[PDB]
RNA sequence: AUGGAUUUUUGGAGCAGGGAGAUGGAGUCCACUCCACGCAUCGACCUGGUAUUGCAGUACCUCCAGGAACGGUGC
């Protein structure tokens, strides 16, 4: 029906879990069919690293939760 | 101009120049630090510069807060349970505040991850042995007032105060 | 779609191929298909020991290709 | 036939899902899509060898699912009708 | 330009003995004479062998169909 | 027929980008060509291996499937894909 | 045509289990085995299962006891569940139900 | 060299790692106004230098006058207004 | 032989004793009842050989296609 | 009213950490010593000494010697 389940969280800050077990936290700006993700102002945790503008491939994505509201 | 939930919700929010999530609480004339619960532990940095806070106290449990910029306020005392509400506090900038006695800096010994500390432009700075006192009482600090804590200073602070 | 990999630039050049399993080989690109399966001529296995052994002309399945690096200028 | 359709009917149910990476997820389904991408609310998620974390919302890429444990009450024979 | 599929067709015709590098398994490789193959790079190998690079030991198989899933690399051997 | 992130990737062609593979090698340099399937041609690379050591390469090409992620400039963030 | 391939092909194992309400053991990627009845299945071998006995093996799962290095079997009952078919290694039909 | 939002600092101890240098720079300069960004590289050309960008121009001028020759990691820093406008400023203005 | 392909080979082997090696090193000997388009496989009177040694006598068995390394007639 | 055959969604994942000692403590786990500091490589980093004074939008950034905590890859 709605397709919204991803579009709802768009523009929000999001906590994304990778297949190796990393944590990517960034502003969720875009996705696609494969769940390739566009993450603005993105940092990595496991130790914190500033990455910046990140495109993650969906193959390696496991899950996402809402981390904070849109800047 | 109480630091309120409503205040925090309309406050500029952004990714700073050192790539951390920072909340902008500058120039509001806040007198007392309170109601931080509403930030929801979502910030790596909080900028409280140019306000009227008297005591660095009143924080909820904030696990992600790593940097506190508290420039040009009126800090004259540091709360005692700070590590219990801010476990990963790594950088504390207190430039141009009102700490006057070496003993008032004692509560910073309990911040286990504190590595970057700045207390410039505080009366306490001109007290005899101020630097060695901080080094011995807050050994976890690696950079003090933008100068590297060196081994020779650690040893010298071990003699005095041993 | 059913696209070609853009590899004409690399044709008849010597290359260094990183494969899965921590495997590495070197040889001249002789051809390819849409799956990125490669034909590599005068191929040499670079054993983890450091020793290198000549295997001749070979097929590498694109599936197991991690990365390639040109040893020439394109 | 296409059993994802079946799963798509389970909005507002509470389930436990076991992931391929061993993680265990208990929450209420807000949506399953055609790729079995599953969205939940009121989620208690326990990564293998941690104590649980609670999340108001969680979204799972479908492929990462091992299996769903369904409510005992669930009336399967109803749901299998198209 | 030589297309990879054609190289195989050549292997088939030649009845050159072939050695296959398998996917994510280095300690074992497979050998045999390609009799035929399909669109998925699935191979029919004759008088095939498992080759243990570590043990220097060979396991005799005869008529093999290897799924292409496992194919990393295809080489020819004089033997 | 193409994904939104893919268009943004093609937008980064000609810019300096960072790429991590499925094996965790980290390649930084100029993105020459990005294909639809995420196949990436790059030049004047610095590679940082899992042990930490660095190397320098003139020319590389990495298969899209075997890429874990890419870091793109922030020059891109502004427009036009804000929707 | 597709129903025929489900009916006569290797998936007839599943087709037969659903029709007769018989038990099957599923060897599974997780190194676990699921023993039960097939309520539904599809191309990918996704399944909806009933009366599932899950069986597996473990070491000792240290938490608040000792070590005792000695493999341990484990099992657990699951009345109703959905299995994503990629995890399937093998599916076994038998004189199990009997 | 007219007043500028960005200040150019040189004579900095180049032994400090880049990320630490930038974080101390941010901390030190936050006392005068919001620092929008910091550009500092360790190339041969750029080592021992940094560009500090402020939202407000008055903040840049105050920083310049008050921290001229401030001992930072052992050396007295030399501050000056940058020759050109920072890319970030140009984008924020137009 | 004049080109003997995957599909006919397998079809010839239906009705016959086979052994299948899986990627994971398990081995399954039995009569091949059938195979399908994706190369999923159905054995009867199956036996299991792990470490090449008889482990379990299993009966009728479906093997998912992606698990298969190779199939051998015996 | 929708897709299991090479770059995305029906998975190539699963599993184990070398040997010994009248070793010590609570078959298992941790610490120390010896043989085979498990070996080699790269990066960051810790000590000193030393080079560079340069107006920028960045994989990384002087060099020499010593010390090795961490991460990756191969055997």
């Amino acid at each position: 029906g709605k397709s919204s389940k991803m579009l709802q969280h768009i523009d929000y800050r999001m906590r994304c879990i990778l297949q190796d077990g990393r944590i990517f936290i960034g502003t969720f700006k875009a996705f696609d069919k494969h769940m390739n993700l566009i993450l603005c102002d993105c940092d990595e945790f496991r130790e914190k690293r500033v990455l910046g503008l990140v495109l993650l491939r969906g193959e390696n994505l496991v899950s996402m939760t809402v981390e904070g509201p849109p800047p | 101009v109480k630091l309120t939930a409503e205040l925090i919700e309309q406050a500029a929010q952004y990714t700073n120049a050192v790539r951390d999530r920072e909340l902008d609480l500058r120039g509001y004339k806040i007198p007392v630090i309170e109601n931080l619960g509403a930030t929801l532990d979502q910030f790596d940095a909080i900028d409280f510069s140019d306000n009227e806070i008297r005591k660095l106290d009143g924080f909820p449990l904030l696990r992600r807060l790593k940097t506190l910029l508290v420039n040009n306020n009126r800090i004259c005392r540091i709360g005692e349970g700070l590590d219990q509400a801010l476990p990963d506090l790594t950088e504390l900038i207190l430039t141009n505040n009102s700490l006057v006695e070496l003993g008032d800096l004692d509560p910073l010994a309990s911040l286990k991850s504190l590595t970057y500390l700045c207390i410039l432009r505080n009366p306490v700075t001109n007290k005899k042995h101020y630097r060695l006192y901080v080094i011995y009482k807050v050994p976890q600090v690696r950079v003090l007032d933008f100068q590297k804590v060196k081994l020779k200073e650690r040893q010298e602070a071990e003699k005095m105060f041993k | 779609k059913a696209h070609p990999p853009e590899l004409k630039k690399f044709m008849d050049k010597k290359l260094s191929l990183k494969l899965n399993g921590g495997r590495h080989v070197q040889g001249i690109l002789r051809g390819f298909d849409p799956f990125m399966n490669l034909v590599i001529d005068e191929c040499v296995e670079m054993a983890t020991s450091g020793q290198q052994n000549n295997i001749g002309m070979v097929v590498i399945r694109g599936n197991s290709i991690i990365m390639l690096e040109a040893l020439e200028r394109v | 036939m296409k059993l994802v359709r079946f799963l798509m009917k389970l909005s507002h149910e509470t389930v436990t899902i076991e992931l391929k990476n061993g993680t265990q997820v208990h929450g209420t389904i807000t949506g399953v899509d055609v790729s079995m991408n599953t969205h939940l609310k009121a989620v208690k998620m326990t990564l293998k060898n941690r104590e649980p974390v609670q999340l108001e919302t969680l979204s799972i890429r479908g492929n990462n699912i091992r299996y769903f444990i369904l409510p005992d009450s669930l009336p399967l024979d109803t749901l299998l009708v198209d | 330009m030589v297309q990879p599929i054609n190289l195989i067709f050549r292997y088939l015709q030649n009845r050159s003995r072939i050695q296959v590098w398998l996917y994510e398994q280095v300690n074992m490789r497979i050998e045999g004479c390609i009799i035929g193959f399909d669109e998925y790079m699935n191979l029919v190998l004759d008088d095939a062998e498992e080759i243990h690079s570590k043990t220097k030991s060979r396991k005799q198989l005869g008529r093999i169909m290897l799924k292409g899933d496992n194919i990393t690399l295809l080489q020819s051997v004089s033997n | 027929s193409i994904g939104v992130p893919i268009k943004v990737l093609h937008e980064a062609e000609g810019h300096i980008v960072t790429c991590e593979t499925n094996t965790g090698e980290v390649y930084r340099g100029k993105l020459i060509e990005a294909e639809d399937n995420m196949n990436c041609q790059m030049s004047n690379i610095t590679v940082t291996y899992r042990d930490g050591r660095v190397a320098q390469l003139e020319q590389v090409y990495i298969r899209g499937s075997k890429i874990r992620f890419l870091i793109l400039p922030d020059m891109l963030k502004n427009a036009p894909m804000l929707k | 045509r597709e129903e025929e391939e489900f009916n006569t092909g290797p998936l007839s194992v599943l087709t037969q289990s659903v029709k007769n309400n018989t038990q099957v053991l599923i060897n599974c990627r997780n190194n676990k085995k699921l023993l039960g009845r097939v309520k539904a299945f599809d191309r990918h071998c996704n399944m909806v299962l009933e009366n599932v006995k899950e069986m597996w093996t473990e070491v000792p799962k240290s938490g608040k006891g000792k070590k005792k290095s000695k493999p341990v079997n484990k099992d657990r009952y699951i009345s109703k569940m959905f299995l994503r078919g990629d995890s399937v290694i093998v599916v076994l039909r038998n004189p199990l139900i009997a | 060299i007219r007043p500028n939002h960005t200040i150019y600092i040189n004579n900095m101890n180049d032994k400090i790692k880049k990320e630490e240098l930038k974080r101390s720079l941010y901390a030190l300069f936050s006392q005068f106004g919001h620092v929008v960004d910091i550009v500092a590289l360790k190339t041969m050309k750029m080592r021992g230098q940094a560009f500090v960008i402020f939202k407000e121009l008055g903040s840049s001028t105050n920083a310049l006058r008050q921290l001229q020759g401030f001992p930072f990691y052992g050396k007295p820093m030399r501050i000056q207004y940058a020759k050109t406008d920072s890319d970030i400023i140009s984008k924020m203005r137009g | 032989s004049l080109p003997l392909n995957p599909k006919p080979f397998l079809n010839g082997l239906t009705g016959k004793p086979v052994m299948v090696k899986l990627k994971w090193g398990m081995e399954y000997k039995g009569y091949l009842v059938s195979v399908d388009g994706y190369m999923n496989m159905q054995l009867a009177n199956t036996e299991e050989y792990i470490d090449g040694a008889l482990s379990g006598h299993l009966g009728e068995v479906l093997i998912r296609c992606n698990n298969v390394l190779y199939i051998r007639g015996v």
